[PDB]
């Protein structure tokens, strides 16, 4: 596929470029819905979707549906896989 | 004993005011709204012989009107009730007393501070042309020396001041004045005519409703004014 | 909600069932090997986890269909054998069943 | 656009099982999340017929107990 | 045989239905180094 | 006016083209449908003693339909209406005129290309079949000599090409062919025997139901074409 | 072909069991349940010219209500049900049969071990108190030699102690008791007078009522009781 690996460093710039998102609050979980904060650092509003294909919205079930953000929930609609990497 | 067709068309009138009741021997039946304000009593052809609570008094209508008549209707071995066909044998369950609560009494109503009567097409006409309007309360007051039924939309007008019903039935020659406020929902009764006793006592008043086959007696409401 | 040693399982083989007992607990002397089942004990099931599949059959026959779940204790996989004794441990004043 | 007709939509959905072969279950399972279907809206899409041999096959496979066995 | 997910379900697929044959992939837990390096600053890359 | 129960029948059947109405001068009533699709007219026999726009017709008959007969429907004090017996009365607010949709004017239709009739018992069926499979839209063409009404359902039936009930509404002995396509929504024609009268030129289409009493129009749908 | 009232009576009636039916070419029908427990066949003086399923029974046979009885019952060119009205030609779909569950042969039912009977009015008025008391089980007994029924609600009654209902059936001639158990969801004739054979050996049984139209074969409850 693909030729060498290269290292370097990177300035904050870059790294906003990468971030999805940015994350202040410093709780998870809710202990009762077990699901993740509003704003916090497993908070699917950067992260993404806990499930695939659907949030807390409801709003979404096929691929009709999939991909547009939310509003309700505000995140993206896609399968959990990239959660893993973002 | 046998439960007969106008004992069946009581009992139904009465059920309306209460799923249930208990029955207490007698040739008389009666029962109370759940907040005991308007209140049913009839004396009826057949004597209740068997004092029994039941649950679902409409729905044990049904169950009568499910056999035929002159079954015979007894109080079960294990206390419930059975209805008694040459064939058919049926033990509907006899409710508990305080399940299905009762009157205390018939009501000893008062003395009528005024008096009326409604005729059959006039409540019947009141009643029903209350779906058209929307009428959702009564004032019965004095209005051109008369015992006039204005049909008031408590709900779009609170104060009843905006008449689109009224009903006359006759005068009423008096100087002392009143303005009866009832609830549409108070008229429990069955068309016919009723006569109207209007018992006024200082904020404790009543409507008793003296029909063709029952008496209701009815609480006044807290708006109901009234001046001798 | 709290759970129960009922014999009363979901999605199961009533062949396996038979071999409890009535209280759910299998006999002494019942020749076991694993992936079978020696208790049967079931909990409420929670919302997060309901997928469509039985979404349809609640809705259908009415809610009280999906409202527990199987915890039974199998037989662990590579084990067989017979069982000897069984204890059954309670909280007093609480209701003891047939077998304590 | 609209596909308001329950018996055609049997026509469709046995289409799915006999096509595909999984169960009735699952095929309509899949018909309802293909164009987004709730389940307490059903009965205006789904025929008459279907829920029958699903109730069928459900107590079939054991989907309850035996509380709903006798009944 | 170990990490690549894509590629050990197309394998499963292949030799349960009679094809030896592989994919190559790219490995998994090696992204995960990846971006653990990535978490510190150290910025690394995959030329073209 | 005391209008009669055939009258308030015809009102209440009016009602499904529009519930808002401007009842006006004279014996006649007059209604367009609030997509400006369907007009209804009809001579009755009792005189409007004053124009009105009422927003909700059919309480206004069931208002009519419990009072005695001998009540007296008149205009209020307001600027609305009255409808008082011998012992009662109803008053009924006016809805305004300025927030009713109606023709200006009766709808003539002083022009027809295919004129046929189409009966009682065919009007039922086709209103109850046109239910009963789900059809959605009638076509009037003509297929092996005969002006025929043929029903579909629009969203499975695209091009309006099954066939699954052909009704016909007569013989033809024309050149003149077309689709007079009518959607079922503005089938609101009562039960009486109704001359259909078509009239198409363009892309404009108009198909008229004149009745025992009442005349319907409804606007062809856009791809209803004529050729002459 | 054309279905007489009664054909049509007996097709309404099997949509109470199964929703759409398998017909052949031939003068009889037959349906049943695909949990197989119950069974309802009959003959028709009117005759089948072909092999159809129908998935919608009821809207068939109301389709077939608003056209008078001569309508022709042919195969439609396109594969479905081409109904040629007295003045329409209806077409309505030919259900695939293999999506409905058709018996592959009429159901004999062997040797009854006991011998009753049941009436229009018992019939009927148990299938109507087993809604006033929601009773879903019946339980044929015998007492004194009598075979009777008693009716439970086994939800609220898991051995069924509370018997809800009691009807004389009729007489047996003999010791040899049993409890057959039914469940109300199953019990779907029209009303009328049938006979009654009951095979029963062992764990299997099978309730035959012979009505005046028809037989329904209707599995008995695995928990009932039987010796002979
Ligand atoms: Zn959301």
């Amino acid at each position: 596929e693909f030729d060498a690996i290269k290292i370097a460093l990177a300035s904050p710039d870059m790294i906003r470029s990468w971030s999805f998102g940015e994350v202040k609050k410093p709780e998870t979980i809710n202990y009762r819905t077990f699901k993740p904060e509003r704003d916090g650092l497993f908070c699917a509003r950067i992260f993404g979707p806990v499930k695939d294909y659907e949030c807390l919205c409801g709003k979404y079930k096929r691929l009709k549906h999939r991909g547009v953000i939310c509003e309700k929930c505000g995140v993206e609609v896609t399968q959990t896989k990239v959660r893993r990497e973002r | 004993m046998k439960l007969s067709k106008d004992t069946t068309a009581l009992l139904k009138n009465f059920a309306t005011i209460n799923s249930g009741i208990m029955l207490k021997s007698g040739q008389f039946i009666m029962t109370r709204a759940v907040n005991g304000t308007t209140y049913a009593e009839a004396n009826i052809s057949d004597v209740i012989d068997f004092d029994v609570a039941i649950y679902d008094l409409n729905g044990f209508l049904g169950i009568l009107s499910l056999v035929n008549d002159d079954a015979e209707i007894s109080q079960s071995e294990d206390g419930n009730i059975k209805i008694a066909d040459a064939r058919s044998t049926i033990f509907w369950p006899a409710a508990d007393p305080s399940t299905v609560v009762a009157p205390n009494k018939p009501i000893p109503f008062p003395v009528a501070s005024a008096v009326t009567e409604i005729k059959a097409e006039d409540l019947q006409q009141l009643l029903r042309v209350s779906r058209g309007l929307q009428i959702d309360t009564i004032a019965i007051t004095v209005k051109e020396g008369k015992i006039v039924i204005n049909g008031f939309n408590k709900v779009e007008d609170s104060a009843l001041t905006r008449v689109k019903y009224s009903l006359t039935l006759g005068d009423y020659d008096g100087e002392n004045t009143f303005n009866f406020i009832i609830n549409m929902a108070n008229m429990k009764m069955q068309p016919g005519n009723y006569k109207l006793l209007l018992w006024a006592k200082g904020k404790q008043g009543a409507a008793k409703f003296e029909g063709e086959h029952a008496n209701y007696v009815v609480a006044l409401e807290a708006d109901s004014t009234h001046d001798f | 909600g709290p759970e129960e040693i009922t014999a009363d399982i979901p999605n199961v083989g009533e062949a396996a069932l038979s071999k409890l007992d009535e209280s759910g607990i299998v006999y002494i002397g019942a020749e076991v090997t694993g992936g079978d089942i020696l208790v049967g004990k079931v909990t409420p099931k929670g919302e997060t986890q309901l997928t469509p599949e039985e979404k349809l059959l609640r809705a259908i026959f009415g809610e009280k269909a999906s409202d527990v779940k199987d915890s039974s204790l199998r037989v662990p996989n590579g084990v067989s054998g017979t069982v000897i004794d069984v204890q059954v441990f309670t909280r007093d004043g609480v209701e003891k069943d047939k077998r304590a | 656009a609209k596909l308001l007709d329950r018996q055609e939509n049997g026509f469709i959905i046995e289409k799915m099982v006999e096509e595909f072969g999984m169960s009735y279950l699952e095929a309509t399972t899949a018909f309802l999340e293909e164009n987004s279907i709730p389940e307490t809206q059903f009965a205006k899409f789904i025929p008459s017929g279907i829920i029958e041999k699903i109730q069928s096959e459900a107590i079939d496979e054991n989907l309850l107990r035996p509380s709903v066995v006798r009944c | 045989k170990s990490d690549d997910v894509n590629g050990r379900t197309k394998m499963y697929k292949n030799i349960v239905d009679g094809n030896h044959q592989m994919e190559p992939g790219m490995p998994e837990s090696f992204n995960v180094l990846l971006k653990e390096i990535r978490s510190l600053g150290i910025n690394i890359e995959l030329e073209d």
